[PDB]
């Protein structure tokens, strides 16, 4: 039912690209000292970002940040 | 001088022009729709 709509009809794409991209900013942020302050707020007590006997258990570079923190910071990096 | 109407009666079927132009306009529809429906069902049969 999509094939018969692929070649027979078009795609009503609501995303319309601008003619030329216009940059707004190139900024910098700082990952926190530790992941404990965020882990307590978000209720996400994920021991991959706080403990070390776990990030090393998962072959990770170390006690990584929270990815969700990294999302929220960059979003805050944008609203301003 | 004689005239010899060897015409089958085609002076009687009235308004023959589009009576003709309709008989063939239908023979392209019934031909092309079974061209398009046939190929897509064969194409339908290639995606399921």
């Amino acid at each position: 039912v999509v094939d018969f709509l692929k070649r027979n009809g078009s795609t009503l794409e609501q995303k319309v690209n601008l003619e030329n991209p216009i940059p707004i900013a190139v900024l910098d942020s700082y990952t926190p000292s530790t992941n404990e302050p965020y882990a307590r707020v978000s209720g996400d007590l994920n021991p991959i970002h706080v403990s070390r006997h776990f990030a090393s258990y998962a072959n990770l570079p170390g006690t990584i940040t929270h990815g969700m923190f990294s999302s929220a910071s960059v979003r805050a990096l944008i609203e301003n | 001088p004689v005239m010899a109407d060897l015409n089958g009666g085609l002076q009687f079927v009235p308004e023959l022009k589009e009576f003709t132009a309709k008989l063939r306009k239908e023979l392209v529809e019934t031909s092309e729709v079974r061209k398009a429906v046939s190929i897509e069902t064969a194409l339908e049969h290639k995606v399921v």
